[PDB]
């Protein structure tokens, strides 16, 4: 594993290499990994996601732009404007987080309020979807 | 706390987060988080409604990518009437025109009335002129 | 309104309804505490949830 | 009979103070010194109690 | 009450016709212990009598 | 197809408010002042 | 053929089999309607015990 | 009010039914089905959770087409 | 004693540990109002009076 | 207690509710017609008194 750590207001982040016999989670809380869906089959995107403790929801990254993480492992762009932000909620301070990272999640569409304003009869159907086996 | 411990979880597969109102279906032994109720009930094939649970709780089960058909149904309740009615209306503006559909039992108050015995009305379509009486065109 | 009182207060009259009043204001703000500081320490809440 | 009269002016001139439309507001402080005028009039005056 | 509502929240239902016997006749003597102590005698000095 | 959303009501003003309630505040502190006083 | 009108005036079709009329809570009798009248609302997606059991990562915006 | 609770329409825009948990959004007199919490607050522009309401009270008023965004 | 026992007999087992703390409250409570209490008619005096 | 017990073992299990009401009261008049046997009282003669 490769290892990127950081605490607020320092000048640099320290990275870190990481080896040994099983994934840095603990084996009591190894059965709660999400296995993702993965519709790109390139190697841009991860197979697995796992949220530890004291994680963070709420990310910014390097003119800077504005993320949120669901537990589902997707990620959701957030408008920069006093608008968005007050009725979303979200006033509080972002942490740092790394782009080669961040990117490997699957992207939804921007919370703008400018297109959240819209009607329907009926949605369109998602190609390509994935069995959901019992 | 003997009335009603926290342990006494797994009541029934539909659940909903008591704080967020968020809907959850299980399925083994992991919680996935359902588009609507038609779909939850399909899925896990209980004709059931959520149950309330405490957010706190719901935090402690693993997760899954989101399940269901996007905008099906959200709710469910059947009605049989004593008869069935329906009704296709135009209404003509003063060059143009909408189209209603009524569904039930219409109200006949008013100048309101069926075009019985010798009554009529004329209208064009495709050029032509037809007169309506009898129920025909 | 200390002092206003400290002033006033010594040179009147008052009837025996309202003195008997104001010493059961004493008892009425003692009796609260303890409910209240255990709340405060989120005992309730500990117990229920075990 | 000439102070009681006097009441009157003083009241409409402070309920007609505040800008714009006529409505609450103006009952606020119209009212007010109304009750403070005839108050104040009935200890220094100490006749006319009804 | 909580000592029995309890046992059925566990449900073991044990109550009802042969167990109720016990609480019903357990609540009776309770009632009796603390009205003898009560009783001790009869008269009255009361607001209305003063 | 974009939502309709209504035009929002225009928030009450303020000046004939602070203005009445400056006429409480006046009239009782001027009102309380002359029994006060009168005592001595 | 069998069909649900939702409050919002669009309809669902359902797939006459035990299992998909039970699931849903429709072990009931339907009324009669007729095509001229009920062609005329818009037509949603299927809903059938097949069509639900499948999983996404996020939904498309056509 | 304990033992079978209840709720009632008030100045709050988001509600959410009682007995079937159904998210709907208030614009103007009329209520329109929404597709999630997100944009139910996005297009409110109020911070908050769903207030639970009678679902003979939902049925009185209203309705429009559902709005949104689907997935959020 | 007997609605103990049996609850114990039956198999309910909700009064083990923590949970014996309504029993054991309540005998000690019946205690107290048998053992000491008050006086009866014929024991007049008490702690208010004397 | 031994004619309630005999027509349980013979399975009619006509009480609870409706049928055990005659026993709970007719329990009550045995205990209320040997009150009034230990009728009488204010004697006090006692061992720890003599």
């Amino acid at each position: 594993c490769w290892w990127w750590e950081r605490t607020a207001g320092e000048n640099r982040a320290r990275v870190r290499v990481v080896s040994g016999p099983t994934i840095p989670v603990a084996a009591t809380e190894m059965n709660k990994v999400v296995s993702l869906v993965k519709a790109d089959t390139s190697g841009r995107q991860a197979d697995q996601v796992y949220f530890g403790p004291d994680h963070a929801n709420f990310v910014a990254v390097t003119s800077e732009s504005l993320w949120w993480v669901t537990d589902a492992g997707a990620r959701f762009g957030v408008e920069d404007s006093k608008e968005a932000r007050d009725a979303l909620g979200l006033t509080l301070t972002p942490s740092l987080a790394p782009w080669v990272a961040l990117r490997l999640l699957p992207q939804g569409p921007t919370l703008s309020r400018a297109d959240a304003l819209v009607e329907h009869d009926t949605l369109p159907m998602d190609m390509t979807p994935a069995e959901l086996v019992v | 706390s003997f009335i009603s411990p926290s342990g006494q979880l797994n009541e029934s597969p539909i659940i909903a987060d008591r704080d967020s109102g968020a809907l959850y279906v299980r399925v083994g032994d992991r919680l996935y988080p359902a588009l609507n109720l038609a779909s939850a009930r399909l899925i896990t094939g209980r004709p059931d409604n959520p149950h309330l649970v405490r957010s706190s709780q719901i935090a402690t089960m693993p997760r899954g990518p989101l399940v269901g058909i996007p905008g099906a149904p959200s709710s469910f309740s059947p009605k049989s009437p004593p008869a069935s009615s329906w009704l296709v209306c135009d209404t003509v503006a003063t060059q143009g025109v909408t189209v209603t559909v009524i569904d039930g039992t219409p109200d006949l108050t008013g100048h309101r009335q069926i075009l019985s015995g010798s009554d009529a009305v004329v209208l064009r379509y495709g050029g032509d002129a037809w007169v309506i009486r009898e129920g025909r065109r | 309104a200390g002092m206003a009182a400290a002033a006033h207060v010594p040179h009147t009259i008052y009837s025996p309804l309202f003195r008997k009043f104001v010493e059961w204001i004493e008892y009425l703000c003692l009796m609260p505490i303890f409910p209240l500081a255990l709340w405060l320490m989120n005992v309730y809440a500990a117990i229920r949830y075990r | 009979i000439m102070l009681m009269s006097a009441i009157m002016p003083v009241t409409v001139a402070a309920a007609a103070a505040p800008p714009g439309p006529v409505g609450s507001p103006q009952a606020v402080l119209g009212f007010g010194v109304l009750t403070v005028a005839a108050a104040l009039a009935l200890r220094f005056t100490g006749r006319r109690l009804g | 009450g909580g000592m029995v509502a309890m046992v059925f929240a566990s449900g073991s239902h044990v109550f009802g016709g042969i167990g109720s016997i016990f609480p019903l006749f357990m609540m009776v003597g309770i009632m009796m212990m603390m009205f003898r102590g009560m009783g001790g005698g009869q008269q009255q000095m009361s607001r209305p009598k003063l | 197809a974009p939502l309709v959303v209504p035009q929002p009501p225009a928030p009450r003003d303020m000046v004939p408010i602070w203005v009445a309630a400056g006429g409480l505040a006046g009239a009782l502190l001027i009102g309380g002042a002359v029994f006060g006083t009168a005592t001595l």
